[PDB]
């Protein structure tokens, strides 16, 4: 049940959803 | 004198 | 049940979903 | 039940899903 | 004197 | 004097 | 004279004390991260 | 004189004390990460 | 004189204390990672 | 449409950045210590 | 449409970055120590 | 459409980056020590 | 159009 | 149009 | 268009 | 130049000097 | 130059100097 | 130059000097 991103901890980076 | 120091833990359940 | 990304910990990097 | 990526720990790298 | 120090743990369940 | 120090753990279940 | 230190502790912990169950932990003591 | 240190501990832990079950842990003590 | 150190511990642990069951652990003490 | 992410970094570090030289580090993530 | 990710990094480190020279490190991730 | 990921890194490290020279390291990931 | 992105590090000593 | 983005670090010593 | 991306590190000593 | 103890980090234990 | 104890960090324990 | 103990990190234990 997710079309996108679910991040717990993010340091920098690139996420395209 | 005599020094005595104890402790108990009676745990029923 | 996921169309995207689920990241626990991310340091840098690129994720395209 | 996953169309995408599920990462536990990511350091750099590229993931395309 | 005599020094005595103990401890008990009676755990019923 | 005499020094005595013990401990018990009676664990029923 | 004469030093004398007596210590006596009885400890009882229940199910999950001080636990990190299901936690997400990012930790850093020094070092460098260029993301 | 005479030093005398007595110590006495009775410890009882239940199911999962201090555990990291199912945890995600990223740790760093020094070092370099160029991501 | 005379030193005297007495120590006495009774320890009881239940199912999984201090365990890392199912954990994801990334650890680094020094070193270099060029990702 | 069309996504477009540009990123550009120039980094310069001098002698000892983020270092733990001569440090005393005691670290604990979960676990049990009965001292 | 069309995704486009550009990334570009130039990194320069001097003598000892992120180092643990002469450090005393005690580390623990889970586990049990009965001392 | 069409994905396109460009990546480009130039890295330069000096004498001893991320090193553990002369360090005392005690490490533990799980396990049991009964000392 | 044309996309151009560079970087220089001239380090004399 | 043309997108251009650079950077310089001239470090004399 | 043409995409060009470079980088230089001229390190004299 | 020390008659005693010099401890950096101490967790429990007994030191007699 | 010390007759006693010099502790940086102490958690419990016994130090006699 | 030491009559005693010099401990970096101590977890339990007994040191008599």
């Amino acid at each position: 049940s997710n079309k996108g991103a679910i991040i717990g901890l993010m340091v920098g980076g690139v996420v395209i959803a | 004198g005599y020094e005595v120091h104890h402790q108990k833990l009676v745990f029923f359940a």
